[PDB]
């Protein structure tokens, strides 16, 4: 077990501390993102300890701006930090340029935040010991590359996706998605899609309480689907299965 | 069975080695492949963008630092960005203050002296990424090989990354030829392209996998993305 | 792998986990709300009683005229939080006129509990807490719980401390999610009986504090709390 | 543009055979407008006495600052501060703020509980010590006081007489100074007992 | 034995030995104090045919009168040079007169010194040879990881130091009056070749510089060009 | 005492043509009653099809431009060579300018280019930061000699339709670039005739949806 | 300059001129003196252009942060307070600026806070600041009532600003009008004083003394 | 996770580091404080003995903290003096600011808060002291307070700390009428104290005392740290040779 | 300057304070309360520099309220005024002093007696039977010296004060737009709102 201490290099040149943080995100409840030339969807499994917690209390999906939403997975305390830096990074830009920030440019800032942690500092002060125990599903729309979807990894790196899923049943979905996704997916299509892979690799009987759902478009911007829209959408779902 | 001499970047092995820095070079060997090659009219960087999944984008490995300079990288993105970023300032300092375009020899100097610090002080760790640099100053073309160990060497061409060998050799041989390819860009590239394809194993390169960069005698540093490189396949 | 500022293979920060183990060690608190009130119940570790009744402390603490909180865990700690919260409660009102939002408050508190889990050379607050109150010019009862790690959460009714698991169960099949306890009187009736599990007779181990809107507030007296034990044991015997 | 001269007030002290005395007026007011006639410039720390003239807030602040310190002295040393000692202190204290001086004019006086020797001192706003064996004057009508004292001080008076002298000295100089008056008070310090007296004067 | 600050049961700092151990392991460097001025030379090792010749210089000038070279850990060397560069230029701005080689060493010795005092820092991994002129002649010293240095008639470190050592030995006696400025170079040119015979299967590139009021004119110039060639050939004949 | 500021004359001008934009400003440079250089450019291209000029105190001026041309460069580095919409540039300048609020840049600065629709656009600046979207502004020494004119010629101010009594103001119409440059040259000559700090030459940068054009016309060396 | 704002039965009314001026010469008549802080708020512009303009935008940012955190609309009182606090930080430094911060919240109802570079925070029902503040307070005082036809409120504003424009040399150009409600503000265009004047004197019969 | 460091948390939410110190107390001289409806009593038994040690022009157990407040020590001598000092200072800032006497409750609190401070940060160890606070303020009258190194304070009717304070403790629980006038307490004090001693018998020299009392004839509060004599005497009054 | 009065009577205190607000020339609000209740039984009127005024008051207010819930026990008028003076004492030698004068009225519940403290911006405090900052004293102080008696009822005080006002109107150059009057007593605070119709 020697070789597990943050800035330490494995003899195969690897950083486990980092790699474990990833193993944190695993424990989070599942989150799924789907990008369609029509708009972008963000849906997450809720999973509540007791019926006395007020679902809406769990901010698994949050607004970062009229044009950018987000879903997290894993460590909730750490989330609040990234969410706040991001929210700030956005507004700041708008104050400086009177425009909107490029989704990736934003995303960048966030990853710029992540990997900025030292161990006594071999030059740069970095006040925060270890990496983040959380990942992000950033999903917005700038007018240069239209609709966009990203994956924020604690390692300070990231990737652009068409559809991606983080959380508990990561592969359970990624496999599914791997062969469900196609460009000309409409938005209505995408919703019922996320809503299906959740239910599957989900845990309990799917219903608005255990599943928050949202989306964002050029039209209206980031909107978090109230419990009605979600509820009925369940029906249009659980009905088509009966047939095929 | 045991080895205590590999604790911090700060400790010497009985013989006089720094295992920590040695490991960083291993993560360098782990990342994707990339190539550089020069002549007297231009310089070229060619790299293999590697994607995570099939539903994801390929992580880019080239970066501009000025109209006349750039690099590719083998290893950790973060580490790289930092270094390239620091580099960007250094050129800017020169331009504004002195109004002279930064010489490559000197660019390597700074990246040595920079990465150097991390090998002498406790607390940190060393940079996990290597870089091939290209540029065109007043001494014509130039090309550099940089290691986290702070060693920057001036070459004629090279590769770094996983299975970087096969290209290093292709290059070693076809040398006499390309060092003479002056006035023709597409030639240097096709050459470079062949040198790299001479290292694939998973499969051939596509419009999405490929990426190229160039800089020269009238060719300010520019990059070719995807469908733009289409021809060179 | 326990001395946390580092990760377990499975991505845990065991210290932060253990800290919670102390909130259980401590006393017990429980909060409930209606469509007009929010009651906060607590027990009393009446153990080495040869001490003046008068001035010695009691769990519930007012943070601002319209908001209060309770805890369980290390008293030694708890005090310091309460103080720092009270301070921020004014620093806000000063620099913004408008008096604090209960949600905001908690977020601040949780931010502090959260601050003590990052820099090496500091240790987490062994305190989890219930915060209740009514927002300025608002009649919607608010209940939140914050805990050691830094997470804040809104509950319809929740409990912390030793044997929380039990009473929690009880509450679960009593508190109607659809409709909350209407009247104040009975909203209390509820909380009181929910504590009677762990109490072990005597309103001499039960503290009640009640909060209404428009910065009203009011702790309870012993007999008042007793007249309930009474009117409950009565219907228990009637079942 | 003088601060000292804004609020008003005076204080004077004398040494008698085996005792001391110290008195001050009572007036406090921003230049022309008189404000209070119950403002006292003399207090003490156990058996030590201090009279302070000059700028009002600075006076108050000083009293507080001294009460503070003497309490802390007597505590760790299990004995009250001595006169001569106090002097040297209030001295240094004034100086510590030599570039943001306190606009005042102190005057200390008391009886040393060991030697039994009467004591009196005066200082400028920065802590320069004026050791005297007859009298000390500070305040608005400084000059009028020296005129009285120079005539009236007689080496070694009886406490009952010293009172009458100092009283008259203060009282009369105060009437030729437009910025002091509205009552006064005199203390008489004996080895043990101490007598405080307010006197009747013009209220204009 | 594992930390830098500590002492052994009988007063010994091991980290410094290993420092030394790494200094040896690297290339070989030399230097020679002659008539007036000095001469240096190092061993660049061509590991492949893809190395531009006349390029990666291992020798560096300081101010405009001090030659300087080393061996061991290359970045460590470079680093150390910078400090030496400030110290020099600061002094110069202060006293006007270009910095006395005698003291210079200390300024550096004192800096290499420190890195043997605290545990949080790593010992300097290079042995360094250098010299220059002034009013009272030319000088030449050699600084090690321990920080201890001295004045030599000629110095050597890196891989094969003995070769050049016994080689330097001879010169002393046959020319106990300082070797000719000119011959100094060409002689150095040889002394290197002889000492290279370890990296023999691997070709190399020799680099040379020098100082002299007569030849360089008080300055430090890079021996490159015509004198450079013959100096090689000169070595190439004796190379048998 | 030391006086850290100075005036080097100069007069610049910006007109927002329907689908173009011009930024003209002479080449003279002065100190007291002396000359410094017959030719000295105050108008520049900064890339991204955006022209700038800052008149008042040279040093503060060119420093701003330099400080800006760099802040453009850096914008590309962090956002993948995204083009800077003119509107954006200005919000940015405001800050730069405001950075030195309590030790300002002693200059009236102006920029011109095109918006995200292809319409011409000019922007006038305060010496500390207030910016306005102007469609026509003259700044500099001569300012008050040209502005009254453009008022009239460009906006037909105080000009009515004959025979309407004075009930119908003459309708505005948009003029081709040629038409504009004619106005501009006349404006400067008139100005040179009656203003000592103005004369010598005129350098004009014309912005259009395919680059920057430069045309020069010599004035009087009065 | 002449800006003003007032509260009434229907919400808030804001009116401005547009004449900037350096010494004796008119630098511009195309001045935006109403800072559209954000969809629901407005700030006027007295004192010194840059200061109002800059800070008020800065403030606009500040709201967005708060709002997003709280998932609630920021209340006028606070917004104003913040600006004040920020301004106080610089009392002495040389910041010059008069201004009305106007909003209409869920609870607060319509509400104006005049604020200045001296840190004066002031709740009110009517405010005029500028050179012409004096003439404008005329028309207003006499003609104001709390039950104005939404349209009359808009007319009063015009005319008021207009009196100032005529007399106060340092004021004039064109008037800008905005109305404020529970759901945000609405622009009511620009009106060239030159043209308008002639109109009013005509319809209203007022401005007799004037020839033609 | 075992013993070391204060910043450590054992798998069960225990801070050993503290629990040792919080127990280190059981090594100091037995100090006692008692409440009466007319005065408060602080009794204490000296330690560090030999035959060549003075104690008259000094003490080290009973320290006067305010003209209205007093404390009984029981821990590390070195520690105590530091807190005792800053406890005095702060008390004076309260006076210098509000121009009034600092309330006991408040004072105790602030101190408990520093002790608590050292209970949570790396690079420092907690104070190994325990205090019996005794004083009066017109807000809540007479007050007896206590505090350990855990940073917790407590209101007591009559308490003891240090050595055998479990034995000594119970003796108290017996005889104690809430009103119990002072002399009965001063008396009780010794009764409780004697019973819990390794010395052949109770000798004045090895003993410290003080009391607090106020009234109509004083109009204010007066406290007395008893001098060598008064003690050697009252001891006899309680029937001791 | 503005108008700030205060008078201590039988079992209460009364604070007068003009209503107008001026910006060089025009008068903005003219129904402005220069008051700020610190605690249920303590209150403070003030006049001073434009910004300095309203900031400081609230700030003082903050601290108090804080202390009062923390302790749960209320703070005494005496001690309150001591702290205010403390703060100004520092303020005066700060890089920038808050230029502000004040009157502090409160009902000390322990003594069951009303106390009134006048304090200028220099940090000059004094317990008084009545007072007025600025030029306000000159015009009135006499009438008070004249008719004032410690035993006066709450009403008696109003009449007096009312008379002082009538005078201030008659001989003062400035138009203060009237006055807002307020009473602190064993019951707390209430406003004599009637002083418009009275
Ligand atoms: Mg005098
Ligand atoms: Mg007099
Ligand atoms: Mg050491
Ligand atoms: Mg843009
Ligand atoms: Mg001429
Ligand atoms: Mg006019």
């Amino acid at each position: 077990e020697y070789d597990r201490g943050v800035s330490t290099f494995s003899p195969e040149g690897r950083l486990f501390q980092v790699e474990y943080s990833l193993e944190a995100i695993k424990l989070g409840s599942t989150a799924i993102g789907i990008a369609t030339k029509e708009g972008v969807v963000l849906g997450v499994e809720k999973r509540a300890t007791s019926p006395l917690l007020e679902s809406d209390s769990i901010e698994k999906i949050v607004e970062i701006d009229r044009h950018i939403g987000c879903a997290m997975s894993g460590l909730t305390a750490d989330a609040r930090s990234m969410i706040e830096h991001a929210r700030t990074a956005a507004v700041t830009h708008n104050l400086y340029y009177d425009e909107d920030i490029n989704v990736e440019s934003l995303t960048q800032s966030v990853c710029d935040l992540a990997l900025r942690f030292g161990e006594g500092a071999s030059g740069e002060e970095r006040l925060m010991s270890r990496p983040f125990g959380v990942a992000l599903l950033i999903a917005g729309h700038d007018a240069d590359d239209g609709y966009q979807l990203f994956h924020a990894e604690p390692s300070g790196t990231f990737y652009r996706y068409n559809a991606k899923a983080i959380g508990s049943g990561s592969e359970g979905a990624q496999a599914e998605l791997l062969n469900e996704w196609h460009s000309s997916l409409t938005l209505k299509e995408a919703e019922l899609l996320v809503l299906k892979i959740l239910k599957q690799v989900m845990e309990e009987k799917l219903d608005e309480n255990n599943a928050q759902l949202s989306c964002i478009t050029k039209q209206d911007g980031f909107k978090i689907y109230d419990n009605e829209k979600t509820a009925e959408l369940i029906k249009e779902l659980k009905e088509k299965e009966a047939a095929e | 069975f045991r080895n205590n001499y590999d604790g911090d970047t700060v400790t010497f092995s009985p013989t006089g080695r720094l295992f920590q820095v040695e490991y960083a070079l291993e993560a360098i060997k782990q990342g994707s492949v990339t190539v550089g090659l020069r002549s007297n009219t231009h310089a070229v960087l060619v790299a293999l963008k590697r994607n995570a999944d099939e539903l994801s984008s390929y992580q880019k490995k080239i970066i501009k630092c000025d109209e006349h300079m750039g690099l590719s990288l083998a290893g950790l993105a973060p580490d790289a960005r930092v270094l390239s970023n620091y580099l960007r300032q250094q050129c800017n300092y020169s331009s504004l203050v002195f109004n002279r375009k930064l010489a490559v020899e000197r660019a390597g100097h700074l990246l040595c002296d920079k990465a150097q610090k991390n090998t002498q002080s406790y607390g940190g760790r060393p940079y996990g990424v290597g870089l091939l640099i290209i540029g065109y100053d007043k001494s014509g073309a130039h090309l550099l090989e940089f290691q986290p160990s702070g060693n920057v060497t001036e070459l004629y061409g090279t590769a770094i990354g996983a299975r970087s060998q096969g290209a290093k050799t292709y290059l070693e041989r076809t040398l006499d030829t390309f060092i003479k390819i002056d006035g023709n860009p597409d030639e240097l590239i096709k050459a470079g392209v062949e040198a790299i394809s001479q290292s694939l194993r998973d499969e051939s390169l596509t419009v999405d996998n490929l990426s190229i960069a160039i800089v020269g005698k009238d060719t300010p540093f520019t990059i070719y993305d995807g469908e733009a490189v289409a021809k060179y396949i | 792998d326990r001395a946390l500022s580092i990760f377990s293979p499975d991505g845990h920060i065991f210290q932060v986990e253990y800290a919670l183990e102390a909130v259980k060690r401590g006393t017990c608190a429980v909060g409930v709300k209606g469509k007009n009130c929010v009651v906060l119940g607590c027990e009393r570790r009446s153990t080495l009683k040869l001490q003046d009744t008068r001035i010695t402390p009691s769990k519930v603490s007012k943070i601002d005229s319209h908001v209060v909180l309770s805890f369980s865990g290390l008293n030694a700690d708890s005090r310091i939080l309460i103080e720092k919260a009270r301070v921020e409660a004014q620093s806000h009102r000063l620099t913004l006129e408008d008096p604090v939002t209960v949600e905001y408050l908690t977020r601040y508190v949780a931010g502090v509990q959260q601050r003590y889990t990052q820099s090496g050379g500091v240790r987490p607050f062994g305190v989890s807490t219930l915060i209740a109150g009514f927002d300025p010019r608002d009649d919607e009862p608010k209940l939140y719980q914050t805990e050691p790690s830094g997470i804040y959460s809104s509950w319809s009714a929740q409990t912390i401390g030793r044997n929380s698991k039990t009473v929690r169960e009880f509450l679960e099949k009593n508190y109607d999610r659809k409709e909350p306890p209407a009247t104040v009187e009975e909203c209390v009736k509820l909380t009181v009986r929910s504590l009677l599990e762990v109490v072990q007779t005597g309103a001499k181990n039960i503290e009640i504090t009640v909060v209404k809107p428009d910065s009203d507030i009011v702790a309870l007296s012993s007999e008042e709390i007793n007249q309930y034990v009474t009117q409950i044991e009565q219907e228990k015997q009637e079942q | 543009s003088d601060p000292s001269s804004i609020n008003g007030g005076i204080v004077v002290a004398m040494t008698g055979k085996d005792c001391v005395a110290i008195a001050c007026d009572l007036r406090l007011g921003s230049q022309s407008l008189g404000v209070s006639n119950k403002f006292e410039k003399i207090f003490h720390y156990g058996h030590v006495f201090l009279g302070i003239t000059g700028l009002a807030t600075d006076v108050t602040t000083l009293n507080e600052m001294f009460r503070y310190k003497t309490n802390l002295y007597k505590l760790k040393e299990e004995r009250a501060i001595e006169p001569e000692t106090f002097t040297q202190l209030v001295s240094s204290s004034l100086y510590e703020r030599r570039f943001g001086p306190y606009f005042v004019g102190p005057v200390v006086a008391g009886i040393n509980s060991k030697s039994g020797k009467p004591f009196i001192a005066g200082f400028d706003l920065i802590g320069c010590i004026d050791e005297a064996k007859d009298f000390i004057v500070s305040g608005t009508a400084s000059d009028q006081l020296f005129g009285m004292c120079e005539s009236l001080y007689e080496p070694n008076l009886e406490p009952e007489d010293l009172f009458e002298t100092i009283s008259q000295a203060l009282l009369n100089a105060a009437d030729r100074d437009a910025l002091s008056g509205w009552g006064a008070v005199v203390y008489i310090i004996k080895k043990d007992e101490v007598v405080k007296r307010y006197l009747k004067m013009r209220q204009d | 034995d594992l930390s830098n600050s500590v002492f052994s049961p009988d007063g010994r700092n091991f980290q410094v030995e290993y420092a030394v151990k790494a200094v040896e392991n690297g290339t070989t460097s030399i230097g020679i104090k002659c008539n007036d001025g000095v001469v240096f030379a190092v061993e660049k090792l061509i590991t492949s045919k893809l190395l531009v010749p006349q390029k990666n210089v291992k020798i560096q000038v300081v101010d405009r009168h001090i030659g300087c070279v080393y061996s061991g850990l290359i970045p460590d060397g470079r680093h150390l040079v910078n400090r030496g560069r400030e110290e020099a230029a600061s002094f110069k701005k202060l006293y006007k007169t270009p910095i006395p080689i005698p003291a210079f060493a200390d300024r550096l010795g004192q800096y290499v010194q420190a890195h043997t005092l605290y545990n949080s820092v790593r010992p300097f991994g290079v042995s360094t040879i250098f010299g220059g002129v002034d009013k009272n002649g030319a000088h030449l010293y050699m600084l090690e990881p321990s920080g201890s240095y001295w004045g030599y008639k000629g110095a050597a470190t890196g891989k094969g130091r003995q070769s050049a050592k016994a080689e330097l030995e001879k010169l002393v006696d046959h020319h106990p009056e300082g070797l000719s400025a000119r011959e100094a170079v060409k002689q150095a040119a040889k002394i290197i070749y002889l000492a290279h015979e370890d990296n023999k299967e691997k070709d190399f590139e020799l680099e040379i510089s020098w100082c002299s009021l007569s030849e360089t004119n008080g300055l430090h110039k890079f021996v490159k060009g015509d004198l450079l060639q013959e100096a090689i050939d000169f070595a190439q004949k004796e190379i048998n | 005492q030391f006086n850290p500021y100075g005036d080097n004359g100069g007069t610049i001008l910006g007109i927002a043509g329907e689908d173009f934009a011009v930024l003209a400003g002479d080449t003279r440079n002065i100190t007291d009653y002396s000359i410094n250089s017959r030719y000295e450019p105050k108008v520049f291209d900064c890339g991204d099809n955006i022209v700038m000029s800052a008149n008042g105190f040279a040093a503060d001026g060119d420093a701003l431009v330099k400080r800006f041309k760099n802040s453009v460069k850096w914008y590309h580095f962090d956002h993948n060579d995204k083009k800077l919409s003119i509107n954006s540039a200005a919000r940015n300048i405001q800050h730069l300018l405001y950075g030195k609020r309590f030790f300002p840049y002693y200059v009236h600065t102006i920029i011109a280019g095109l918006d995200e629709d292809g319409k011409g656009a000019v922007y006038s600046f305060d010496p500390v930061g207030s910016y306005e979207r102007e469609q026509c502004r003259a700044g500099g020494a001569a300012a008050s000699l040209i502005m009254p004119f453009l008022d009239n010629q460009v906006n037909f101010k105080n000009q009515y339709e004959p025979g309407t009594n004075g009930k119908v103001k003459k309708p505005l119409k948009y003029l081709s670039v040629e038409e504009v440059i004619k106005l501009v040259r006349d404006s400067f000559t008139s100005a040179t005739e009656r203003h000592i700090q103005v004369g010598d030459g005129l350098e004009i940068l014309i912005v259009t949806k395919d680059g920057v054009r430069k045309e020069f016309y010599e004035l009087k060396r009065d | 300059t002449t800006t003003l704002a007032f509260r009434f039965q229907g919400g808030i009314i804001v009116a401005v001129d547009s004449r900037a001026t350096a010494g004796n010469w008119v630098a511009s008549q195309t001045v935006k003196r109403v800072i559209e802080i954000n969809p629901f708020l407005l700030g006027t512009m007295a004192g010194g252009a840059a200061d109002c303009q800059f800070w008020e935008t800065w403030l606009g940012s500040q709201c967005r942060l708060h709002e997003l955190r709280e998932k609630e609309r920021i209340s006028v009182a606070a917004a104003s307070k913040i600006l004040s606090n920020l301004v106080y930080q610089y009392k002495g430094a040389g910041l010059s600026m008069g201004t009305m911060i106007c909003g209409y919240t869920r609870k607060e109802g319509p509400t104006i806070y005049y604020v200045d570079s001296d840190g004066t925070r002031l709740k009110g029902d009517i405010f005029c600041v500028g050179s012409g503040q004096t003439f404008a307070y005329g028309v207003l005082d006499s003609n104001y009532k709390w039950d104005l036809s939404v349209e009359d409120a808009l007319y009063l504003g015009k005319r008021s600003i207009l009196a100032a424009a005529h007399r106060d040399a340092y004021s004039g150009g064109s008037v800008n009008l905005y109305h404020v409600t529970e759901d945000g503000w609405i622009y009511h265009g620009n009106h060239d004083v030159g043209e308008l004047f002639w109109k009013v004197k005509e319809e209203e019969g007022s401005f007799n003394n004037v020839i033609g | 996770r075992y013993d070391s460091r204060t910043t450590i948390f054992s798998p069960e939410g225990r801070l050993y580091q503290v629990e040792y110190a919080l127990e280190s107390i059981s090594h100091a001289g037995t100090a006692i404080g008692i409440m009466a409806s007319d005065g408060i009593v602080l009794a204490a038994e000296r330690k560090v003995t030999s035959t060549l040690l003075e104690q008259d022009t000094s003490t080290e157990k009973l320290y006067k903290l305010n003209d209205k407040i007093a404390v009984a020590v029981a821990g590390l001598t070195a520690d105590a003096e530091i807190l005792i000092n800053t406890a005095r200072i702060h008390a004076q800032n309260y006076l210098k600011t509000y121009n009034e006497d600092i309330p006991v409750e408040i004072l105790v609190r602030r101190l408990s808060d520093i002790k608590q401070g050292y209970t949570q940060h790396g690079g420092l160890r907690p104070f190994g002291v325990s205090f019996i606070y005794a004083g009066y303020d017109d807000r809540y009258g007479y007050q007896l307070y206590t505090s350990n190194p855990s940073g917790n304070y407590t209101g007591w009717k009559a308490i003891s700390v240090g050595a055998n304070t479990s034995a000594a403790q119970t003796l108290l629980q017996m005889d104690y009428k809430d009103d119990m006038k002072v002399d009965d307490a001063i008396e009780l004090a010794l009764k409780t104290l004697s019973k819990t001693t390794d010395s052949s018998a109770l000798t004045y020299d090895r003993l410290e005392f003080a009391t607090i009392r106020k009234g109509a004839n004083d109009g204010e509060v007066y406290q007395k740290i008893f001098k060598p004599q008064e003690i050697k005497d009252i001891l006899v009054k309680t029937g001791i040779t | 300057m503005d108008i700030i009065l205060g008078i201590r009577v039988q079992d209460s205190v009364i604070l007068a304070s003009s209503k107008a607000v001026t910006r060089g020339i025009s008068v903005l609000k003219d129904s402005d309360d220069k008051t700020r209740q610190l605690s249920p039984h303590t209150l403070m009127s003030f006049a001073g520099e434009a910004g300095d005024t309203v900031q400081f008051a609230e700030y003082i207010q903050a601290n108090i309220q804080l202390y009062s819930i923390r302790e749960d026990y209320e703070l005494s008028p005496q001690a309150v005024s001591s702290f205010v003076r403390q703060e100004l004492a520092k303020s005066i030698r700060s890089r920038r002093p808050y230029q502000v004068n004040v009157l502090i009225g409160g009902y000390d519940k322990k003594k069951n007696k009303p106390e009134l403290y006048q304090i200028d911006y220099l940090g000059t405090k004094v317990e008084l039977p009545y007072g007025a900052h600025g030029y306000s004293g000159f015009y009135t102080f006499s009438l008070l010296d004249h008719h004032y008696r410690p035993d006066m009822t709450t009403e008696e005080g109003l009449d007096l004060l009312k008379l002082c006002v009538q005078e201030l109107e008659k001989r003062m150059p400035m138009d203060f737009k009237g006055v807002i009057v307020k009473i602190v007593d064993k019951d707390g605070i209430r406003q004599v709102d009637d002083f418009q119709a009275q």
